[PDB]
């Protein structure tokens, strides 16, 4: 918006207003993966810490 | 389940003991030939008599 400007009463002149402005945007996203595995070698004959 | 060899974090099984006892003989003592003769002195005497 702008500020109005004084004009004369008989010249009949006036002033108008400018239109708006529209734009568009896009967005890419982020991907994360985690992998694990379980093997019997981790359990076979292994003492539990803190136990005899 | 006591412990592994050369590691304190694994377990092995103490299956058991194998006792190996010495052998003793008791045939003569089992025959029961000798008669107990308790006494108070440290020495004793006997008489030997023969009509012949």
């Amino acid at each position: 918006i702008s500020l109005l400007d004084a004009v004369d009463r008989t010249s009949r002149k006036a002033e108008t207003s400018a239109p708006e402005r529209v734009r568009q945007i896009s967005f890419p996203m982020m991907y994360f993966k985690e992998v694990e595995s379980i093997t019997p070698d981790e359990i076979q004959g292994v003492r539990q810490p803190g136990t005899a | 389940l006591t412990n592994s060899e050369k590691s304190r974090f694994f377990l092995a099984d103490l299956t058991g003991e194998v006792q190996s006892i010495p052998n003793t003989y008791g045939y003569i003592s089992g025959l029961g030939l000798f008669r107990s003769a308790p006494q108070t002195q440290t020495t004793f005497l006997m008489d030997l008599t023969d009509w012949d």
